[PDB]
């Protein structure tokens, strides 16, 4: 017989609520009822209510079981997650919505919300996309879960209500290879090192393929040392990216006192109103201060509140900056421009700036 | 307290990951105490202890992992080892299994209970819903449990396969699309599932120079962040006119400041409103979605639907972070998606032949040029692929474009040309 | 005595027209009379009329003497040239304004024009800035003076009027070394080679600074063969710039039949309304056609007249493009976008795109 | 006809360069026939013949030149040789002499007649008014005439020195500025002359890794194209309020569509007009010149005047063409310009020490980084130097910015750091 392989995920159509399966591709319109609660009206006349809750992403299977009981009770045994790791339930009986919202809160402690309404132009703050940090990853500069919790505690009011004038995505990356779309987010928290690696010659010899380790360095700071069969680093050229350690255990560069996070700002992914853009650094560095990361949390909050108090309806961070310029942005946010913030990343070709990185074009 | 630093993170209104870990620890330990078949009762507590020490030290305690996998697959399981092995032996081995999600992360309770039962038996009880790529994460297991966990996943009433990792086609992902969304321009969930299934081998058995990622967005809003987080971004669009319900616009006009919140905010000024009639110059529209986003009861995507393909999207490493750029302005998205599959296959063949170790498709195109890439996918150069023509005259000309001359004869005679 | 040195050019202030000398830095307002004629007013209350004429740049000393003969009984012995190789005059009594314009036309054949009035919003065409071509240069792909003459014949009337929506500058370079404001002009003509260089091993060993010839290749197509003692060329990597010939007389990439000119478009220098811009290739190649360069002239006119037709008042070419997009630009100009127009010049860094290449900022 | 191809270019309304060459040939030959002391009577005719052959062949007939100069100078004269030596011996040697122009190309008839007399005696009679950098071009002479031509130029009643060429400070140039222009933010002509004079040695005797160019523009209109054509672009500006004559604006308002031609065209929307009062938010103004350009009788640059310095401007070669970028947001321009001179000198010292063979300042800055460049000129980093903060986290940190740690001690102990 043999062990079954190559069969794939379960086919999603077998897993849709009956009303969603029936009305698939046949929707009239949606209406954001209140924070966390979206009404979807089908051409058939069916109405379904998609109720959303924030989550820590790391879930206990015991939490998943609890969510499942609730699903059976209010949404006929069907739920989904979103692409930012919120969870959603489907309710047909409008008089039952608040029962679900309160039962989720009581039973698992997940807040209803994470939504936004372009129609009246009022927006919540959704979940923070984040990676593994110290929970499971071997190359992090910062801790993902802790920072997310610490920032969501401070900004909690914004998840539960539509209090902002435009979309604001906050994303975290625990190192520079930025698992997630952190590099294109309104506010990105990105962990970095500031110390160069110390070649461990014994470990390099045993475990590292030299030529590919050398080729992984964007700055050409590594050279092979044929004589001692190892790698040499030119510290003048190292900018502590960490890539060589991804490739080679004999190239660690962690410094618990100089590791920390940079804060970048002004990413957009949607096409609406203006083109997508990658985030840009505005705070070079803040230290890791577990368990609450107060310096980092304070700057995130400082940036958000400044944009929120001045942005017009629909104006995301980068649209705000589009209007007022960076001179005023640094002034209004109370941030310092320093030389660190002038791009010196040499390998990236100018020509990419001339490519259309967007689906906005005329037919 | 055993964990005074992590306890701080049980305070505050936002739901706590620490609570998630402790809940798992208590109930996994309890399950094993009741005689349930649980192989890793202490895994979650061990994780907690390590994480506390990591908070104290402000550094990771995970080391470079040995390479591990399930029988027949070369990908989808990440080996992970703790440098705190002798002190905390229950997390010495603590591997991650990436489990392929249903398209758009739709589930039923039965499906999820299956996963919870297998993971309870074989793993730590800790999961991520979901991994950033889209997969369900089975967070923490030993080497000798990987295979029998996989056997059980496959034998479930609603069975689940492993997703991708390493130098392979990663688990594709998609936004809710037409399941819930009236803005959807094609069936994202169907395309996603179809690719996952067509390319099982590519996904389970890494054979390429590096990883490759596909993501499917039903419309320009790009609710799966495909253009930044996938190498091959399939984004819904249309070719004809936005459909306008005039009476619905008037209903909006009674309360909405349409001039300021819609008209003045269109990037191209293609939409106008005079008090009675809404007008859209679709020749000038760039399908940015704003006006439709603003007035979903009145405005709709046109009937001639498909996708724009954006190529290259990636994280920084090596040559810089990339938001994908236009490779194919328009392609049809119709089962069995032969046009899209031909493009993928052409790209993979070329990339496997020309790519360097750990070179992403984006970097290859940068190194080989757009000309080579377009001839690989057999498409013509289009002005919509650039934000602007080149700002320098340093153009390559192909042999066949040159006028015959004494000089071209000289090149031919030398053996160059 | 010996031979005196390090004395420099004459002090300009001694070479000033009385009224200009008197009212230095003390002007009230300028007014463009007609085309070619700008009236100037000073705080004191004195009026001088600048009268501008087009010149072929390359001048006989006999044409210069004859410019001097004119200058005396019209401009009190004084005159200037402009940054665009135009000769200006300074006239006082302004009944005499118009027979000036005539005797110049009678004696040297230089036409009055080359001006513009931003105020009303009526711009005329000015002289083309350029280099030597085959008159004196050793690296050229095209011929400046010639193409200039040909284009300026088909574009005479514009220069002699303000038949233009906005300001448009045309510039010419004879090779990729690109002398003049060709990299930033509204319209630009650039000598290009389309043919690799065949090594002349015979004279590479007597002349040519070999490792610096190899170092001066932007794409790295040159490898220093040591055998043999010559330079071998990887044709795969050569984009036929002609820079290696500037470094070494034994690298002729000259193929008369394939050498031609690219046409680039939409460069800006002034800060007005929008930030300055580098020019972009829109026509890859037109042939060398002595004596009248029809194909070249045809495309320059086609492009000029298309923007002319469609542009708003003060809407320069790059500004027009901002409005319509490149999609509509090619359609309207009748030009074809080809793969040649997608940038692939690797060496330029992306971070330059982030630098403020402009005086426009806030205090 | 001897020149059937070039004769075509005597047709047409635009003044003819062929006519310029023929006129020179005829009158130089006539001058020599009348017994005037003319050393090169046939030079211009020889040029014509060569050019005709070049029109026939569609290629240059000039070869790589031997290096030549006048006594005491290493630059300002370009050697040029014809590959048609035997056939046309009168242009076998045909060198160019670059003659330093007066600031802003201002002349008197006496000054010009001097030049005409020297060049008639020693050269072809062919000139360029002017060379692209700004110099008067003496087009075509032999090696043995270079020195005595120079002696005569220096002995003229109004004497002219040689300009720059090679790896030196090139002849600076300047817009008309305070001579004719009411926009002038500083005395461009004076600054230009002063620099030319201060750095005569740097200009006459090339000592640097490559060439270096300075250009002076009176206001942001940049009438000498300094930002694209000079390494060091000195462009006039102001710090205070635009001066507004309100009654003059009203005079404009009677005929000018100020709303459409001025208000809507301001890049930052700092200027407003309501029918009675014109208003400018100088906090929002970027001094683009448009509004002033539009209404010179009403609007003026502020009183706190100076210059912004743009660094790096150059043609493509090696690393790409450059419009200069912000190096110094504001500097005073006051005789004897010590602040500007200190900047230049610091830059040259650094560039001469660190620069590679044929590396331009712009390329050096790109290679060494803006940090190093700013500490060389002794200035602080300013947000006005960038169009946007960097789009990646890959920052260099200086040793002194790091917290002391066991790791920093380790680096110190190894000898790195
Ligand atoms: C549920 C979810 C889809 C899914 O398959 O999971 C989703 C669903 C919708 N998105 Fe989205 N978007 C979802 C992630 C996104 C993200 C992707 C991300 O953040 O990683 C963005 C791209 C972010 C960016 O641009 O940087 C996204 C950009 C949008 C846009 C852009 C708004 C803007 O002004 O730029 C629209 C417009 C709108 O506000 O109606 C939109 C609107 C919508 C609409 C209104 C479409 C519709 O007709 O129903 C859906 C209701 C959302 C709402 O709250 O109003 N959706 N949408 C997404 C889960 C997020 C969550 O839990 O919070
Ligand atoms: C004569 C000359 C100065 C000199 O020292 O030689 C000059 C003189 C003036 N320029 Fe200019 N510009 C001169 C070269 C330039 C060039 C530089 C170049 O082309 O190489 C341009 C920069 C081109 C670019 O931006 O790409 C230039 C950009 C301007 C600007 C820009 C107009 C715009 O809309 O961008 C102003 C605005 C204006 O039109 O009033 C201007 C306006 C002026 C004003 C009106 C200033 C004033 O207040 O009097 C001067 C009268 C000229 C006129 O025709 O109205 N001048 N100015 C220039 C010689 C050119 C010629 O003979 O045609
Ligand atoms: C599991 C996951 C984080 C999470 O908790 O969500 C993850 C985790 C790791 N990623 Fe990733 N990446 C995860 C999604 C991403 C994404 C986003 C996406 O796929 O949607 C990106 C950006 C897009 C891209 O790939 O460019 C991403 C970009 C990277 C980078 C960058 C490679 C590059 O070309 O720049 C590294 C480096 C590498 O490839 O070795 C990397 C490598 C890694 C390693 C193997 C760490 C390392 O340095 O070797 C990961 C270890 C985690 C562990 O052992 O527990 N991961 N990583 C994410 C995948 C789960 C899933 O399958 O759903
Ligand atoms: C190739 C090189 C550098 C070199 O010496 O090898 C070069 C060489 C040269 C020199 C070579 C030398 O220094 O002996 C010659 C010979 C051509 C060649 O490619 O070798 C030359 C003819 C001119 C001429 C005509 C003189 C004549 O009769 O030939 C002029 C006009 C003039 O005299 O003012 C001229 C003015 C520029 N020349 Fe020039 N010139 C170059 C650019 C320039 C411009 C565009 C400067 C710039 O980089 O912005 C000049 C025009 C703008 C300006 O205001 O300076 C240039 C590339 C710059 C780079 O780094 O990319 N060159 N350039
Ligand atoms: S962002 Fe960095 S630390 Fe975080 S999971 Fe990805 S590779 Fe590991
Ligand atoms: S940390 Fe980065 S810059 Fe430093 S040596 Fe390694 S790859 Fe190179
Ligand atoms: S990408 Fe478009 S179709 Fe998909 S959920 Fe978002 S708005 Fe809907
Ligand atoms: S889709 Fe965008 S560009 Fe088109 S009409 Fe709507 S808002 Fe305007
Ligand atoms: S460097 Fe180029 S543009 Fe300048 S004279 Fe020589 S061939 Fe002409
Ligand atoms: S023409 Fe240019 S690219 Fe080709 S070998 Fe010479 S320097 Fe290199
Ligand atoms: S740069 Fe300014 S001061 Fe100089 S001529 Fe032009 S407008 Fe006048
Ligand atoms: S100078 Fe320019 S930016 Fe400033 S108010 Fe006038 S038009 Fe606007």
């Amino acid at each position: 017989e043999g062990v079954k392989t190559d069969f794939g995920p379960p086919y999603f159509r077998d897993l849709l609520h009956p009303v969603i399966a029936k009305n698939y591709g046949k929707w009239k319109y949606h209406e954001v009822v209140k924070p966390g609660v979206i009404k979807r009206v089908a051409e058939s006349g069916d109405v379904i209510y998609v109720v959303r809750f924030g989550t820590p992403r790391l879930l206990s299977i015991y939490t998943v079981r609890e969510l499942c009981d609730i699903a059976d009770k209010y949404s006929d045994g069907y739920l989904r997650w979103t692409s930012r790791n919120n969870v959603e339930f489907f309710v047909t009986d409008e008089s039952k919505i608040d029962d679900l919202i309160n039962e989720v809160q009581e039973r698992v402690g997940f807040p209803c919300g994470g939504t936004w309404d372009a129609v009246k132009g009022e927006y919540g703050l959704s979940n923070i996309v984040h990676t593994q940090g110290w929970i499971h990853c071997h190359t992090p500069a910062i801790d993902a879960s802790g920072i997310v919790k610490a920032v969501m505690d401070e900004l909690y009011e914004y998840f539960t209500d539509h209090k902002l004038p435009a979309m604001c995505r906050i994303s975290l990356a625990c190192c520079a290879n930025m698992c997630g779309a952190v590099h294109a987010s309104d506010i990105a928290i990105v962990g970095i090192h500031r110390t160069p690696p110390i070649p461990n010659d014994e470990a390099i010899r045993k475990t590292c393929e030299i030529p590919s380790t050398v080729a992984a360095c964007p700055t050409g700071a590594l050279k092979p040392d044929m004589k001692n069969k190892t790698i040499k680093v030119d510290v003048e050229k190292c900018m502590y990216c960490g890539n060589c350690y991804t490739m080679c255990p004999g190239m660690p560069l962690f410094d618990p006192e100089n590791d920390g996070a940079a804060i970048m700002v002004g990413g957009k992914l949607s096409e609406a109103r203006r083109m997508p853009e990658l985030s840009k650094v505005v705070v070079p560095w803040v230290p890791n201060e577990p368990p609450r990361w107060p310096t980092l949390v304070k700057y995130v909050k400082q940036i958000l509140e400044a944009w929120a108090a001045n942005a017009n309806k629909h104006e995301r961070l980068i649209e705000w900056v589009d209007r007022i310029g960076w001179e005023r942005f640094f002034e209004l946010t109370g941030l310092e421009f320093t030389q660190h913030l002038i791009d010196d990343y040499r390998i990236t070709p100018y020509f990419y700036s001339e490519f259309r990185a967007s689906t906005q074009f005329k037919w | 307290s055993e964990t005074p630093l992590l306890d701080e993170l049980e305070k505050g209104p936002w739901p706590s990951f620490v609570k998630e870990i402790k809940k798992t620890a208590e109930l996994m330990e309890k399950a094993a105490a009741e005689g349930k078949d649980v192989k890793m009762p202490k895994g979650a507590r061990g994780l907690l202890k390590q994480l506390e020490i990591s908070y104290k030290d402000k550094k990771t305690h995970w080391k470079h992992g040995g390479i591990v996998s399930v029988v027949g697959y070369g990908g989808g399981v990440i080996g992970r080892y703790s440098d705190l092995g002798e002190q905390i032996p229950e997390v010495e081995h603590f591997h991650t299994m990436r489990i392929n999600q249903p398209s758009g992360w739709f589930y039923s309770t039965k499906a999820l209970r299956g996963l919870c039962d297998v993971w309870e038996k074989w793993g730590s009880g800790l999961t991520n819903f979901h991994g950033s790529t889209g997969d369900i994460i089975f967070l923490g297991t030993r080497s000798e449990y990987l295979q029998p966990c996989f056997e059980d996943l496959g034998n479930l009433e609603i069975p689940f396969d492993i997703g991708g990792s390493g130098s392979d086609l990663r688990t594709p992902s998609a936004c809710m699309g037409p399941a819930l969304c009236e803005f959807a321009c094609y069936d994202t969930l169907e395309l996603c599932y179809d690719l996952t299934m067509t390319y099982q081998d590519e996904l389970h058995r890494p054979m390429w120079p590096y990883k490759f990622k596909i993501k499917c967005a039903g419309c320009p809003n790009d609710c799966v962040a495909s253009k930044a987080r996938s190498d091959f971004a399939i984004i819904g669009t249309w070719k004809d006119d936005i459909k306008v319900d005039q009476e619905a616009v008037k209903e909006y006009a009674s309360w909405m400041d349409i001039e300021n919140e819609v008209v003045k905010l269109c990037p191209t000024g293609a939409i106008k409103w005079d008090g009675k009639e809404l007008t859209i110059d679709n020749r000038e529209c760039v399908r940015c979605m704003h006006c439709i986003n603003k007035m979903p009861k009145a405005l709709k995507p046109g009937d001639e639907r498909g996708a724009t393909i954006l190529i290259g999207g990636k994280a920084p490493f090596v040559e810089g972070a990339v938001i994908g750029w236009v490779a194919v302005p328009f392609v049809e998205v119709e089962k069995p998606y032969d046009e899209i599959k031909e493009i993928l296959e052409a790209i993979w063949d070329w990339w496997d032949e020309e790519g360097k170790f750990r070179e992403r498709i984006g970097e290859l195109i940068w190194r080989k040029g757009m000309r080579e890439f377009l001839k690989v996918i057999g498409r013509e150069a289009d002005v919509r692929m650039v934000k602007a023509p080149r700002n320098n005259p340093f153009m390559f000309f192909e042999k066949d474009e040159l006028k015959p001359s004494a000089y071209t004869e000289e090149l031919k005679k030398r053996g160059m040309w």
